[PDB]
C-alpha cells in the first residue's frame, strides 16, 4: 500500500559472504538466501548472509532446500542471534547481473511468502578493487497497474541510485523491477581493522615485517633492479634527448610530451630508501 | 522564487543597519537541502521579508501622502515626473530606488526623520 | 511434559571395575544408563542426556543430544580405571548443561558415586551454596562400596536444596547382596 524510499543496511558480514559464495562458484551462477529483518517499510537490513547448496536443477524455485532451512534455522537458534529469514540472493559471475527468467519465477514465490523479500545479485568481475559492484532488485507489483508505478517520495536516495541508468539491459528491468539504495552502516571499529587487514598488502604485512623485509632485501639483489633502472635511464633518455631537437624542427609542440617524464624519480625514491633504511646501520651495529 | 510574495517581498540575510537578520539565515541554510525533507521548502518563507514604503504618520491614523522619485518608469516596471506611492497598505519599492526618493516637499505631512530607506518610518504633520 | 536437560555421569573410578554388582559393575551401570536413557525417553522425548566421566580427567565424548546410542556405544572398552574426582564431577555436567540451545529446559543431573571419595566438606557444602545459586537439581544415586551409610554425601545432598526444592534425593546401595535393576527399581517409580 504505503510507499516511501528504501534504504538496505548492511553488514560488512553480509558482503563477505556475498562475494565470497559469489567466487567459489565462477562461473556458474550459485543461488543464496538474504537474513535480516523488516523494521519498517521505508528502511530494511540485512545483517547476515548464507548460502544454499548447488543442485542439479540449477538456478530454480525448486533449488531451495527445505530441510536445509529448518537444520540451518535451528543451527541459528543455538547461535547468538537467531533472526528470521528475509529474501534471496543468487551470483552472476559470467555476465552483467541481470535477472533472468527464473529469477522473477522464484520471485513470485518469495513475494508470496515474504511482503518484500528484496532480491540481490553480485559479480567479482566488473571491478577488482574501487567500485560497490553487486547489485539490487525489488519485484513491483504488477496488481498496481491501477495506480501509478511512481513513487517514491524523498527522491533523494532515489534519483542518486538511478544513475548511471545503469545501462539499457539491466534498466530494460527497470520496467517490472527496480533498485534499492545500499549503504554501509559502522561498526567502525571492526571496519577500521579490517581496513588496515588489506592494508597489509600496500602497507606492510605486519606493520613490519614486509618493510623490515625492505631490510631484508634492501638495495641487496636491489641494485640489480637499479641496473635495469639505469639501463631505462640509457634507454628512455637516449631518445629523451633526440625530443627537443625534433622540437625545434617540427614548430614545435606535437601534444607530446610522450611521458617520458618522471619514472625515475620513483627510482630516487627507493634511493631514499636506501639513504634512510641505510643511515639505520648506524643505530643497528652501534648498540 | 523570482515571483515570490507577489514579487513584492524577497529575502534580505543583512539589514540596513548592518546587524544580520536570524530567521532570514536560519531560514534558508535548513532549506539548503530539500531532498532529504520536503517541507523544508515551505521554511524558506520565513526568509521573505517585506521591502516597502510604508507612510504611516503615527498610530492607527493613516495620512494621504504621495511622493516624487527621479527614477524613469521602466525601472519602476514589475512584471519620469513623479512616482505614484503610498500612502499609509503601503507600496512597493526597489532598493536601488530608495536613494533616488525625494520626501514631499509641498505635502502638509512631512517625515521628521531624513528618508533613506523603506519600511516604516514617522511622518510628522506640518 | 516436564521440561528439562538430564545429564548421566557414570563413575569411572578404579573401584567400579569389580564385579560385585552381577555380573560387573561395567554391565550394571551400563543397565542403569539403559534404564536411565529409556525412562528419560518415556519421560520426555526433548529430554537429551550425554555422559561424563568423573574419575580422572573429566570429558565428555558424547555431545548432549537426545539419541542415546552414541552414549550406548561409550558404555562398552570405556576403560574405568582411575581414582575418583568429585567437586569437578559436579561442575563438568553444569558446564554441558550451560551449553544447551534451549533455555526452557532446567539443569538436572544424576550421577553415580561408587568409590571414598576424599573431598572434604567445606568443598561440597561450597558446591552446594554455588548450586544454591544456580538453581540446579542433581539427584545421585549412590553404588558401589565406601562410607557405611554414606553421611557427607547424605549432608551434600540435604544442604544442596531446601524449600522444598522437590527435590535431590540419594539412593544408597543397601548393605546387602542384590542386582542392579533392585536397586535402580527404587528411583524409576519414585525419584
Ligand atoms: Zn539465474
Amino acid at each position: 500500500a504505503v510507499d516511501t524510499a528504501e534504504q538496505v543496511y548492511i553488514s560488512s558480514l553480509a558482503l563477505l559472504k556475498m562475494l565470497k559464495h559469489g567466487r567459489a562458484g565462477v562461473p556458474m551462477e550459485v543461488m543464496g538466501l538474504m537474513l535480516g529483518e523488516f523494521v519498517d517499510d521505508y528502511t530494511v537490513r540485512v545483517i547476515d548472509v548464507f548460502a544454499m547448496p548447488q543442485s542439479g536443477t540449477g538456478v530454480s524455485v525448486e533449488a531451495v532446500d527445505p530441510v536445509f532451512q529448518a537444520k540451518m534455522l535451528d543451527m541459528l537458534k543455538q547461535t547468538g542471534r537467531p533472526e528470521m529469514v528475509v529474501g534471496w540472493y543468487h551470483s552472476h559471475p559470467g555476465f552483467g547481473c541481470w535477472l533472468s527468467g527464473v529469477d522473477i519465477n522464484t520471485q513470485q514465490s518469495f513475494e508470496a511468502l515474504s511482503e518484500r523479500a528484496v532480491a540481490v545479485v553480485v559479480d567479482p568481475i566488473q571491478s577488482v578493487k574501487g567500485k560497490v559492484v553487486i547489485d539490487a532488485f525489488r519485484l513491483i507489483n504488477a496488481n498496481m497497474m491501477v495506480l501509478g508505478h511512481e513513487p517514491r517520495q524523498t527522491t533523494s536516495n532515489l534519483g542518486h541510485l538511478n544513475k548511471p541508468s545503469i545501462q539499457a539491459l539491466i534498466h530494460g528491468l527497470n520496467r517490472h523491477y527496480y533498485s534499492i539504495t545500499i549503504n554501509y552502516r559502522k561498526n567502525e571499529l571492526e571496519q577500521k581493522m579490517l581496513l588496515n587487514l588489506h592494508k597489509k598488502s600496500w602497507m606492510e604485512g605486519l606493520t613490519l615485517q614486509d618493510y623490515s623485509e625492505h631490510c631484508k632485501h634492501n638495495e641487496s639483489v636491489v641494485k640489480e633492479m637499479l641496473e635495469l633502472a639505469k639501463n631505462y635511464n640509457k634507454a628512455v633518455e637516449e631518445e629523451d634527448k633526440m625530443t627537443p631537437e625534433q622540437l625545434a624542427i617540427k614548430n614545435v609542440g606535437k601534444q607530446d610530451p610522450k611521458r617520458h617524464l618522471e619514472e625515475h624519480v620513483d627510482v630516487l625514491m627507493t634511493s631514499n630508501i636506501v639513504q634512510c633504511l641505510a643511515a639505520m646501520l648506524d643505530t643497528v651495529v652501534f648498540k | 522564487i523570482l515571483d515570490a510574495g507577489g514579487h513584492n517581498v524577497t529575502i534580505s540575510l543583512q539589514s540596513r543597519t548592518g546587524h544580520t537578520h536570524m530567521p532570514s539565515v536560519v531560514g534558508v541554510l535548513v532549506f539548503t537541502q530539500f531532498w532529504f525533507w520536503f517541507p523544508l521548502s515551505h521554511f524558506l518563507s520565513l526568509a521573505y521579508t517585506p521591502t516597502c514604503v510604508i507612510g504611516l504618520n503615527k498610530d492607527l491614523k493613516m495620512p494621504k501622502v504621495q511622493y516624487k522619485s527621479n527614477c524613469k518608469p521602466s525601472t519602476f516596471a514589475y512584471p519620469t515626473a513623479k512616482a505614484k506611492k503610498k500612502e499609509k497598505n503601503p507600496a512597493r519599492v526597489m532598493p536601488a530606488q530608495l536613494k533616488v526618493l525625494t520626501m514631499p516637499e509641498t505635502c502638509r505631512y512631512q517625515p521628521f526623520k531624513p528618508l533613506s530607506i523603506g519600511g516604516i518610518i514617522i511622518l510628522k504633520d506640518t | 511434559m516436564v521440561l528439562e536437560s538430564t545429564m548421566v555421569c557414570v563413575d569411572n573410578s578404579e573401584y567400579m571395575r569389580n564385579g560385585d554388582f552381577l555380573p560387573t559393575r561395567l554391565q550394571a551401570q551400563q543397565d542403569a544408563v539403559n534404564i536411565v536413557c529409556h525412562s528419560k525417553t518415556r519421560s520426555n522425548p526433548e529430554n537429551n542426556v550425554g555422559l561424563i566421566t568423573l574419575a580422572n580427567d573429566c570429558e565428555v565424548l558424547t555431545t548432549l543430544t537426545p539419541d542415546t546410542g552414541r552414549i550406548l556405544s561409550k558404555l562398552h572398552t570405556v576403560q574405568p580405571k582411575g581414582k575418583i574426582t568429585f567437586c569437578t564431577g559436579i561442575r563438568v555436567a553444569h558446564l554441558a548443561l550451560k551449553h544447551r540451545q534451549g533455555k526452557n529446559h532446567k539443569m538436572r543431573i544424576i550421577a553415580f558415586v561408587g568409590s571414598p571419595v576424599e573431598d572434604n566438606e567445606k568443598d561440597l557444602v561450597k558446591l552446594a551454596k554455588r548450586l544454591k545459586k544456580e538453581k540446579v537439581n542433581v539427584d545421585i544415586i549412590n553404588f558401589g562400596e565406601e562410607e557405611v551409610n554414606t553421611e557427607k554425601l547424605t549432608a551434600f545432598v540435604n544442604t544442596l536444596n531446601g524449600k522444598d526444592g522437590t527435590g535431590s534425593h540419594l539412593v544408597t546401595v543397601p548393605p546387602g547382596p542384590s542386582l542392579a535393576d533392585a536397586l535402580i527399581s527404587s528411583p524409576i517409580l519414585a525419584g
